[PDB]
């Protein structure tokens, strides 16, 4: 980011060939989620229902914006002093303020925000298409990425909200266990949910019992979020609660995962080791 | 000095230091300023000669004895005799203390304690000293308990006291079910609330085994020691917090809300006193209702200083910031800052300038080489002298979402707010209000709020924070209150044994819970929200149903006078059953706050749940309703809250302040009625600041020259705003909602009243059967009052199948729905053009058949001129605002879906076609005047040649004249809008014009000045009259560009407003005398661009909900031809030579017009713009060639003609 | 669109413009009695003499209340377009500007092509027809360099006549003190 | 009239009535402000060369016109007023050495300045890495809001690498001594700049010059498409899969 104050000792054509690269990259269409009252009885349809709903927007905005870049870029239409400026971020590396619509790790690159919407709008077209194909049944069976989520916290309350509707059950009576199996495709239980995209840090995971290591982080597998009704069980002293940050930077959480102590080592140990989990890198 | 004797005169104005040292035996006028210089202090008590203060009066009533009475006579210096009462009213809270605390140790040194004698003890000495009292007696047996322990590790002590703490609060759960006066009652949960936190801290110990005096197990907890043998007041009792050794600040509190001491409070307390302690400050960040800024009123309160909380959200005074740092250092308060970082650049480094310098002030006492035997603390606020008390204290509170101020972010030690215990708070609120099973209904309400805060719907009107938790658990206390006495009575009048245990212990507390939440909250929800979070609280709440509270009564009465005000009516789930559920919340709000807001947009029926409950509740109670439509942008804002002469002082009354003061005079005797003021039209955060003390809990209206307006429950102040996207959080919350979705006012519900309203209403009776409709309710045998009134119930029972649900009036309103036109569309305003035009339709036939007195027109004549009409009158109401191309598809449409027959031209557009006065079809150009113009004047016709467009457009404006509605014409600049309305305005001679042009900056200031001018003022027994000065005379005012004065700051044209107000109500209230006027013989219209042009402003739904719209195009082809056809033709008349060439000259000169105007268009360059004004200017070019020349070959006049064109 | 402006004349101005109105209209010598008729007689006054007329930046103004004027204006105002100066009118200032001072020397030679952007530029080309030719194509090399330099995206602005005539000014004034020099 | 800031936009009304004087440095103006501050201070010889021939103009011509008035004419008109010492010749003579010396110097007008334009090819290198070295230290905002320098600043630099440098005392060969200059203003430049920025921007600064003077030297490969690819990788698109 030098070399673009007064080093000038083209940028038009090198936006248009990036413009057309984003066009080939990011999806053309977010097809809405056809809404049904039997469907919409189902709290996980209604969080899906309305996630898709915001992506298929903000799809529908970018496109516009990228039409308007490669259009200028062809010489077909002009952009005025505020695209301009917006010419000027772009060209620069900053993300202007006409993008920051979610949850995104602060001052990052155009490009790799490009990418992992992409990556989370090819999700919503998955999950989209699953749902038209099944309904409201299939959207507890299919694995769902936590950080590729706009909202993931509302992603698990969805969870518990369809435990408590299948189970009938109150929501001071529930409560959550974690299930990181290394095994691919468990047979999920009807209080449990399937959910990808985490990773340890400062830890590494050994049949749901974790041990210290000295790598940067660890791959999370399949992991399982099971909502068990709250007994009245005195918590052990090898068990330990974790966060689970969205991002690198750690400024907002999530919530809160438990896990246990394998070997001697004290729990104080993995809090000053700043154990934490992460969604995105 | 002043300062030196009194410090309390400070924080309230010179002008009012003044009154108050001017006017020392007008104890009335002095006593106004309590509410703000104390904590809860509302006035005082004073002798009947006013010599004897005998004590101190609260806000909630409450009137504490003085156990040595000040005495005013013998010191006749006023800031003398106050400061003599603040020191009585501290020592007289010290002695009354002591004897609350010696009697309270009989209270809790006994096993069993009687509930009459608690009650009696709870009535004898206040709030404030009983809780403190309470306090005292647990820490002092604690106290005891651990110095007889000594370290011998014996737990009987401390069992013995959580034992008495168990059966104190067994008392208080078993008492608290009975029915009390608010301020005993109040007491009684501030009593409650602390004394189930002294549990929770003997729980802790006994769960801790501690065994030592000195243990800090113990010292982190909140530690009373009182020394009632103390010579000194203040320091009789003790408040140590760990390492700070404070003491009490005996100050009467008032009734004042007491927060609970949650864990996070508790550690707010530590950081705080021993902040305090070390003598810096302290300064608590995080994000909104968490519990900041109360939390800092809780410590305050518990530790007896004058809390005065500066918020300064826009809303600061940079002069008096100053003098609140004096005044707290001069006399000991605490003040929070309740979100510091929203302040702008140079006075935010001011204020931090001066709480830097306050709080190194403060450090000068923490260091011990400052010794304290001479102390002499000084600091600066702009070049001054203010010495510090050892106990004022600052709390800079942020709120991040913007961290500490560069000055501050040493000084202040922080603490981090970020998630207060909201199940805690429940729990303890439930179990202080008397719910028996408080933790599971609480654990099961606070995951409830955040979850419709995740999961509802995002708008602005929503709220779900903790401050409105607290209200609906003191909803759910006075309905389980309510439920109790229900229950007694009913088990009192049966035949059956009480037992209000037994009672409360087989009675639903999930149901009250439940019903308090809905009656709440439901209201404000929008009809999208319902099912999901019926659904969401039958998750969070499983099995537990709400049952809707019903008012038989007042639905009999609602149904009465619905049927009386030509409406429908339903019983819930009906046709009708949405809007009766919607006045029926309308009710509850009114009698629960004193004032809501209706927040419906435009087209919704506010205003009719308004009256029509009005109207229910005079035939249930027998008690006069009042009305006051109080309009706030109908006048500014000193006229509509009042204001003083800068000069010979005299209150001037404005329009809010003087219906207050005559409701509070009360002449008529009101009190007794029920007074309603609506401030119609959407809310403005500009005129509220005044509306906020009269809406708080000090229920006065302010003002600068001190006259206090008090406010009965008669006096309820709704609102009627189209949308609160401009209203400030303040209003947000003091005020409930029922909001009125669109889909509640049904098109059949409009249907109806046009049909009931046409059908018993006569037309032309005026003001004359207006007010007698007094005498007399249904004029039997009147069956025919006119044979217009026939023919209108004959009209209204042949259109009645096509004004059903699935019609085809409804099929064109949603078709032209999904179509497009330049103003902004309104379901109201097509089909009150369309009634309108209806009502033009029976005027028609009323005229006829006066204009043919051997018959009237036959059954099939009116059917098919009717039906005819209907289809006209759809077409010109719907696609009447679009241009031509789609007005032309809309007909098309209406020729596909219609039933009615149609003219038999396949391709003639159905919309240039008249009704006849006959039962058929007959197009305008059969009738069009062809008139020939003189060759005097033809360049500027003064009078439109006629042609298909200017009839149609002038029968439609004589149609919406008649019935004195305001109309508005839109289109491009140069189509001659201006001239069709002139010329049909100035042909018919019952009404006069007065053309006036709206610039960008008017005001009606202008419309009054054109009012005075034009009009004169004539009083009438029915009320006041705004007439013409000549008589018989209608006065259309004229409105040349409607949309071109300036918006407000908030998106509300003042112009517009007021001829809204005009439209809706009949009259405005006036400034000078403040008084309703009604228009007699008043009209309004307008024209104007569409809105996409640049200067034009697009007009509100508020108005555009009334005005029927027309768009005026360019005349087009045929018409072109016609009417500059005549004009040559008459015009070439100065060479007598060429008579066979007028045709071809307008042939090529238009053809050349539309191929130059079809090429050349404005996308291109902004001034490729053609209109027939060009075309005149051409035209008169041509004549100033043509006039001074004797003769001319053709050769030359078409030389002359490509020279003009060129 | 009225002749008049509803507001200018209300008040005493109403009474002081009558009663001077109707002491032009005994001037003149036609007789109008009531005000609204005197008022109709000087708004046709009004229509008939007063005309205003503009002077304006041409169509890059995007800033003002007008920026981009209001098509009512646009349509309610006759237009004409002042446009640039052309070649030929560049040609003709740059002619009669130079001539007074001692430009003549005929030792000047035509060469096989002559670089012309005067159409019409009298062949063979004289001492002045060299001068003023060259003086019109530095004029539009200027635009050619400004249009360059747009299109690359660089900080611009508008050359005018203006600037020619003061070009012109510069080269015959250079020419007076360089011949005074000698 | 005057201004404060460079970057405006006048109207065009108010642009037809006057016309803009530019006091901005640009890289032309930068590398003649270089080359003129170069050729004027190294060699003191070159400077003396290319100050002779830079004197041809309107100084030596008034120098000669105002006795010229006097020599060129003489014709008429005897007054017996001259021979007072007949030492008029050596008057004449005093500007006929004059006359002499300046048809010398138009003469010899093309070996001094071929041998000044030699000199200034080998400082063409110089004065595009000097630019360079400007360009990025005044481009340093984008890093940090404390990065801010003034080309007054850079100016103060040059000279005191020019001019108070003990490292050119006692060097008179030219190859050597454009070696020095250079590695000295980096030397200095370097740590100047570096004396007022944190630590984790001290390496970006001194990979910045690496790489101008990578770009600005000769005999090897400037290294710009690896470069380019290295550093801009990041920043382009990727392909998944590969
Ligand atoms: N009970 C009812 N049945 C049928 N129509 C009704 C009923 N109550 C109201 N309306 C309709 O409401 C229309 C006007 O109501 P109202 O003025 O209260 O609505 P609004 O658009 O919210 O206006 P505002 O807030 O300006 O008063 C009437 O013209 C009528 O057609
Ligand atoms: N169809 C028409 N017939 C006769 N005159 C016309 C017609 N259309 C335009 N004119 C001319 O238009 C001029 C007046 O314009 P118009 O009647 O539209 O009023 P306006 O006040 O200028 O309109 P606007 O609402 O655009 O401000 C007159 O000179 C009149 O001759
Ligand atoms: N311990 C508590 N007891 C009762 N109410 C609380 C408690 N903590 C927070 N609240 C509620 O949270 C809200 C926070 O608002 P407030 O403290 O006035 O300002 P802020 O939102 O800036 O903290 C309060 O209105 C209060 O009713």
């Amino acid at each position: 980011k030098m070399q673009m104050l007064e080093d000038e000792d083209a940028w038009m054509r090198t936006l248009h060939t990036t413009a057309s690269n984003w066009l080939h990259l990011i999806p053309q269409t977010l097809s809405h989620l056809k809404r049904t009252v039997e469907n919409i009885k189902d709290p996980l349809f209604r969080f899906f229902e309305r996630e898709v709903k915001m992506g298929a927007k903000l799809l529908q905005d970018v496109r516009q914006d990228l039409a308007d870049v490669v259009q200028v870029c062809e010489g077909k239409k002009k952009q005025t002093n505020y695209l301009r400026t917006l010419i000027n971020e772009l060209v620069k590396g900053i993300l202007p303020r006409s993008w920051s619509h979610y949850t995104v790790p602060a001052g990052m690159t155009v490009i790799q925000w490009v990418s992992d919407f992409s990556e989370r709008i090819k999700q919503l077209q998955n999950i989209s298409l699953a749902a038209a194909s099944g309904g409201a049944k299939e959207l507890k069976n299919i694995h769902v990425c936590l950080g590729g989520l706009f909202v993931p916290e509302a992603y698990i309350t969805a969870t518990r909200q369809y435990v408590a509707q299948a189970n009938s059950w109150s929501l001071e009576e529930l409560c959550l266990e974690v299930n990181v199996t290394t095994s691919q495709g468990a047979t999920l239980d009807a209080c449990s949910f399937g959910v990808t995209g985490l990773k340890l840090q400062g830890a590494t995971c050994n049949n749901n019992k974790l041990s210290l290591s000295n790598a940067i982080s660890t791959a999370l597998p399949l992991t399982q979020l099971r909502w068990v009704k709250q007994t009245n069980t005195e918590k052990k002293a090898s068990v330990v609660t974790l966060p689970v940050y969205l991002n690198f930077t750690r400024a907002d959480l999530i919530f809160t995962v438990d896990f246990e102590i394998a070997t001697k080592e004290d729990p104080r140990s993995f809090y000053e080791r700043g154990v934490a989990v992460l969604c995105t890198e | 000095r002043e300062r030196s004797s009194f410090p309390r005169f400070y924080f309230v104005g010179d002008e009012d230091l003044l009154e108050i040292i001017g006017n020392s035996k007008n104890v009335a006028k002095l006593q106004k300023h309590f509410k703000k210089m104390f904590a809860g202090v509302s006035s005082i008590i004073l002798n009947e000669d006013n010599s004897v203060v005998l004590g101190i009066s609260s806000r909630e009533g409450e009137e504490v004895m003085f156990k040595t009475p000040v005495s005013i006579t013998e010191h006749p210096k006023i800031n003398e005799w106050l400061t003599l009462v603040e020191k009585e009213m501290r020592v007289t809270l010290a002695k009354l203390l002591a004897e609350s605390v010696t009697e309270v140790e009989i209270f809790g040194k006994a096993t069993s304690i009687d509930p009459n004698t608690y009650i009696t003890w709870i009535d004898k000495y206040q709030a404030q000293l009983v809780v403190l009292s309470a306090q005292i007696a647990w820490s002092e047996n604690v106290e005891t308990a651990l110095s007889s322990m000594g370290g011998g590790g014996d737990a009987a002590p401390l069992h013995s006291v959580l034992s008495n703490v168990e059966v104190t609060l067994n008392v208080l759960a078993d008492s608290v079910l009975m029915e009390q006066p608010p301020l005993r009652r109040r007491k009684l949960e501030h009593l409650i609330t602390e004394l189930v936190h002294q549990r929770d801290v003997t729980r802790s110990l006994i769960k801790s085994k501690i065994d030592n005096a000195k243990s800090f197990e113990w010292l982190s907890q909140m530690r009373f020691y009182f020394d009632p043998k103390q010579t000194d007041v203040l320091q009789q009792l003790s408040i140590q917090m760990a390492n700070a050794k404070f003491n009490y600040g005996f100050e009467y509190l008032g009734v004042q809300d007491k927060l609970v001491q949650t864990p996070l409070t508790d550690r707010c307390y530590l950081t705080m006193t021993q902040a305090l302690e070390a003598r810096l400050g302290g300064s608590p960040f995080g994000p909104a209702g968490t519990g900041k800024t109360e939390s800092v009123k809780a410590l305050g309160h518990q530790l007896g200083r004058f809390v005065l909380v500066f918020n300064c959200d826009e809303t600061f005074d940079f002069q008096a910031m100053g003098r609140i740092f004096v005044g707290l250092c001069q006399v000991g308060a605490w003040g929070c800052f309740d979100e510091f970082n929203r302040l702008e650049e140079r006075m935010l480094s001011a204020v931090s300038q001066q709480v830097q310098c306050i709080q190194e002030a403060l450090r000068e006492h923490s260091n011990p080489n400052y010794d304290k035997t001479s102390a002499p603390i000084t600091c600066e606020l702009l070049n001054k002298q203010v010495k510090v008390s050892p106990d004022m204290a600052i709390f800079i509170t942020m709120n991040p979402g913007s961290n500490l101020p560069d000055n501050l972010k040493k000084l202040f030690r922080s603490l981090a707010m970020t998630k207060p215990d909201r199940q805690l708070i429940a729990q303890v609120m439930l179990y202080s209000q008397g719910f028996r099973t408080a933790e599971v209904l609480a654990n099961k309400i606070v995951p409830f709020f955040k979850l419709c805060d995740e999961q509802l719907s995002s708008q602005s009107h929503y709220d779900f924070g903790l401050r409105a938790l607290k209200s609906v658990l003191v909803s759910a206390g006075n309905v389980k209150r309510e439920r109790i006495q229900k229950i007694k009575r009913e088990k009192e009048e049966r035949g059956e044994a009480v037992d209000e245990g037994e009672i409360a212990e087989n009675l639903p507390e999930q149901e009250i819970l439940i019903q308090s939440v809905c009656e709440t909250m439901v209201p404000k929800l929008v009809a999208e929200d319902i099912p999901l979070l019926f659904s969401l609280l039958s998750d969070v709440f499983p099995g537990v149903q709400y049952h809707r509270g019903e008012m038989t009564a007042l639905r009999e009465e609602l149904k009465k006078v619905c049927q009386e005000m030509y409406l429908t009516y339903g019983d819930g789930e009906e046709v009708g059953g949405m809007w009766v559920e919607k006045v029926l919340q309308l009710y509850q709000i009114t009698q629960i706050n004193h004032g809501l807001m209706m927040v419906g947009p435009s087209g919704s029926g506010k205003s009719m749940a308004w009256r029509v409950l009005l109207k229910a509740l005079e035939r249930l109670e027998g008690v006069e309703g009042v009305a006051h439509i109080i309009d706030p942008k109908a006048i500014s804002k000193d006229h509509l809250y009042g204001t003083l002469d800068p000069n010979t002082r005299e209150w001037t009354d404005g329009l809010f302040t003087h219906v207050l003061r005559k409701i509070i005079d009360s002449v008529r005797g009101e009190l007794q009625k029920r007074q309603w003021i609506v401030f119609d039209g959407d809310v403005d955060p500009e005129w509220v600041e005044n509306l906020n003390s009269v809406l708080d809990d000090n229920k006065l209206l302010t003002l600068p020259n001190g006259e206090r307006l008090s406010l009965p429950p008669n006096v309820r102040i709704m609102f009627e705003v189209q949308d609160l996207k401009y209203a400030t959080l303040a209003t947000v919350s003091r005020c409930g909602m029922v909001w009125f979705s669109e889909d509640v006012l049904s098109t059949d519900m409009i249907f109806n009243n046009f049909l009931a309203r046409l059908r018993s209403i006569p037309l032309d009776e005026g003001e004359d059967e207006a007010q007698r409709r007094r005498k007399g309710k249904e004029d039997e045998g009147e069956e025919a009052a006119s044979p217009m009134l026939q023919i209108q119930r004959d009209a209204a029972t042949i259109m009645q199948p096509y004004f059903t649900s699935n019609g085809l009036v409804t099929k064109a309103l949603e078709h032209a729905f999904q179509l497009e036109h330049i103003m902004d569309l309104t379901r109201l305003r097509c089909l009150g053009s369309l009634f309108s035009m209806l009502h033009q339709a029976c005027r028609n036939v009323a005229q006829y058949n006066a204009n043919h007195p051997d018959f009237p027109m036959q059954i099939e004549q009116l059917e098919r001129y009717i039906q005819r009409y209907l289809v006209y009158a759809i077409l010109w109401s719907l696609s009447g605002d679009s241009r031509l191309k789609m007005r032309a598809e809309l007909g098309e449409y209406i020729r596909r879906i219609t039933t009615v027959p149609l003219p038999t031209a396949p391709n003639i557009p159905i919309i240039d076609y008249e009704v006849s006065i006959s039962g058929e079809w007959s197009p305008w150009q059969a009738k069009v005047p062809q008139i020939e113009v003189e060759t005097h004047k033809v360049a500027a016709p003064d009078v439109v040649v006629p042609t298909l467009d200017t009839v149609r457009h002038e029968a439609l404006l004589y149609t919406w004249l008649a019935e004195h509605k305001p109309l508005v014409l839109c289109g491009p600049p140069g189509s001659g809008k201006t001239m069709t309305l002139f010329s049909a305005l100035r042909a018919l001679p019952d009404m006069e014009v007065v053309g006036l042009n709206f610039s960008s900056a008017t005001t009606p200031e202008l419309l009054l000045k054109t009012f005075d001018h034009y009009c004169e003022y004539r009083r009438t027994p029915n009320g006041v009259v705004l007439a013409p000065v000549q008589l018989g005379k209608w006065l259309v005012l004229f409105c040349d560009e409607i949309n071109l004065p300036d918006m407000d700051k908030y998106g509300t044209q003042r112009v517009i407003s007021f001829i809204r107000q005009m439209v809706e109500h009949g009259g405005f209230y006036r400034t000078s005398d403040q008084t309703w006027v009604k228009l007699e013989r008043i009209q309004f219209v307008g024209a104007c661009n569409p809105p996409t042009d640049p200067g034009r402003k697009p007009l509100s739904h508020r108005f555009l909900r009334h005005v029927p719209v027309v768009y005026v195009d360019y005349p087009g082809p045929a018409s072109l031809t016609q009417i500059y056809g005549t004009f040559n033709r008459a015009m070439l008349r100065l060479i007598p030579s060429l008579r066979t060439y007028a045709e071809p000259l307008t042939a090529a000169m238009v053809e050349f017009y539309t191929m130059s105007q079809e090429r050349f268009t404005q996308d291109t360059q902004p001034h490729y713009i053609y209109s027939p004004r060009e075309m005149t200017r051409w035209v008169r070019g041509i004549f100033e060639a043509l006039r001074p020349l004797e003769t001319l070959p053709v050769e030359g006049l078409i030389r002359i003609w490509a020279h003009e064109a060129l | 669109a009225n002749g008049e402006v509803p507001g200018l004349f209300e008040g005493d101005e109403y009474a002081t413009l009558m009663t001077q109105c109707k002491e032009g209209a005994q001037k003149e010598g036609l007789m109008l009695d009531s005000h609204e008729e005197l008022y109709k007689w000087f708004t046709s006054q009004v229509i008939r003499n007063l005309h205003v007329v503009f002077t304006m930046n041409p169509s890059s103004e995007g800033l003002k209340d007008r920026a981009a004027t209001s098509p009512a204006l646009f349509n309610r105002c006759v237009l004409n377009w002042f446009g640039d100066w052309s070649t030929e009118a560049l040609y003709q200032v740059g002619k009669e500007f130079t001539s007074k001072m001692d430009l003549e020397k005929p030792n000047y030679i035509v060469p096989d092509y002559m670089p012309v952007v005067y159409d019409k530029l009298p062949q063979p080309p004289s001492h002045r027809e060299a001068i003023v030719n060259s003086c019109v194509f530095v004029h539009q090399t200027l635009h050619q360099a400004n249009a360059r330099l747009a299109k690359r995206g660089g900080r611009t602005m508008a050359i005018t006549p203006r600037h020619y005539l003061d070009f012109i000014n510069h080269y015959a004034n250079l020419f007076h003190e360089k011949r005074s020099e000698l | 009239l005057s201004t404060r800031d460079p970057t405006v936009e006048f109207p065009p009304d108010l642009c037809s009535r006057v016309t803009f004087v530019n006091f901005t440095v640009t890289r032309s103006s930068l590398q003649s402000q270089c080359l003129n501050e170069v050729l004027k201070a190294e060699r003191p010889d070159v400077d003396e060369k290319r100050s002779d021939l830079l004197k041809l103009q309107g100084e030596f011509q008034l120098r000669l016109r105002q006795l010229e008035k006097s020599l060129l004419q003489a014709l008429n008109e005897v007054k017996g007023r001259i021979l007072d010492d007949d030492t008029i010749i050596t008057t004449l003579e005093n500007l006929k050495r004059e006359a002499a010396e300046v048809t010398r110097k138009v003469e010899e007008t093309d070996i001094v300045m071929q041998e000044v334009e030699t000199v200034s090819q080998q400082y063409l290198p110089l004065s595009t890495a000097c630019s360079s070295i400007y360009f990025t230290m005044e481009s340093l905002k984008q890093i940090h809001f404390l990065y801010q320098y003034s080309l007054q600043f850079f100016l103060d630099i040059y000279h005191n690498v020019l001019y108070e440098n003990p490292n050119l005392k006692g060097v008179t060969d030219h190859t050597q001594r454009l070696s020095i200059i250079t590695k000295d203003l980096f030397q200095v430049a370097f740590n100047r700049v570096a004396r007022g920025m944190l630590h984790q921007d001290h390496i970006t600064f001194a990979m910045l010059l690496a790489r101008i003077k990578l770009k600005g030297t000769v005999g090897e490969p400037t290294y710009d498409a690896e470069f380019q690819h290295f550093l801009r990788g990041n920043e382009i698109v990727l392909s998944a899969g590969s």
